[PDB]
């Protein structure tokens, strides 16, 4: 009788507990092996602002400096 | 070794690409300029169709990645890119989005779909790396000789802080030390929240 309730506490315990472990991988692995496991995280309390036009021209001469140096991330092809 | 090892650089990607169930217009604007970013993707109706009876036969047609954009109240809010066969996922939330008829000075006309170039802009700890990885496999291998050299389309991730900004321009290199880029869209700020390890059901 009181047993049973025991192991509903233990259920939700468990599942508090595989939140906080995916949260903490995440907050490890945004620090700087860790890439193993499961991992979110809640931004709840965070909006997220409006992208200036500042910002945008930036990124253009970003890209034009990427083209310019020939610095590409892409996948290139390989022999198997 | 990890999920993309073994074919990385071997095989092109085959994506698929699909929104939530009863899609607004804007939905399905924004689904049509997100395939187009990706040269090997295709695009299936959602229709009424299950997402287990959808992923199952993805899994039997051998395709790589499945991208599924969902909304609310008429306005696109996540994305969830799954990697085939066995993971991982990735699932952000969508900001910012503004389409290519509403970008300022956005190109007009056919854009060629040729296989573009990736830039990966401030991904500086392993989670960018991980989220950078997954990404990166959603577009074809290019020919490495000449690389610097050729193409004439680039899709821009730049990451600051949580959140990652993208863009996807065409341009044409007009003299060896000056280009002129010409935006396609869509613009969108994309927040990562969950990677896991498998994929869907």
């Amino acid at each position: 009788a009181h047993e049973r309730r025991q192991a509903k506490i233990a259920e939700q315990i468990r599942k508090l507990e595989a939140e906080l472990v995916a949260k903490r991988a995440w907050t490890l692995a945004g620090e700087a092996s860790l890439l193993g496991e499961d991992m979110e995280f809640d931004h709840v309390g965070k909006p997220v602002p409006v992208v200036t036009e500042e910002v945008s021209e930036s990124i253009e001469e970003l890209i034009k400096r990427r083209i310019l140096a020939g610095e590409f991330d892409e996948v290139l092809r390989r022999r198997p | 070794m990890d999920e993309y090892s073994e074919l990385s650089g071997i095989v092109d990607p085959r994506v698929l690409v699909t929104t939530s169930r009863d899609p607004s217009s804007r939905l399905m604007a924004f689904s049509k300029e997100i395939r187009l970013m990706f040269p090997t993707a295709i695009r299936l109706n959602r229709g009424n169709l299950i997402l287990p009876d959808l992923v199952m036969s993805a899994q039997r047609e051998r395709l790589s990645d499945i991208i599924l954009l969902h909304e609310h109240r008429g306005t696109p809010t996540a994305i969830t890119i799954s990697h085939f066969p066995h993971g991982p996922t990735l699932m952000a939330s969508l900001h910012n989005v503004v389409l290519r008829a509403d970008i300022p000075k956005s190109i007009k006309g056919t854009v060629s779909e040729s296989y573009p170039h990736l830039i990966f802009e401030g991904f500086r700890t392993p989670l960018g790396q991980r989220v950078v990885k997954i990404l990166k496999h959603l577009f074809p291998p290019r020919d490495p000789t000449n690389n610097a050299k050729s193409g004439n389309r680039v899709i821009t991730f730049v990451n600051q802080d949580d959140c990652i900004e993208v863009r996807h321009h065409v341009y044409v290199r007009t003299n060896y030390n000056s280009v002129e880029l010409s935006e396609v869209g869509p613009r969108f700020t994309m927040r990562p929240f969950s990677i896991t390890m498998g994929t869907l059901e």
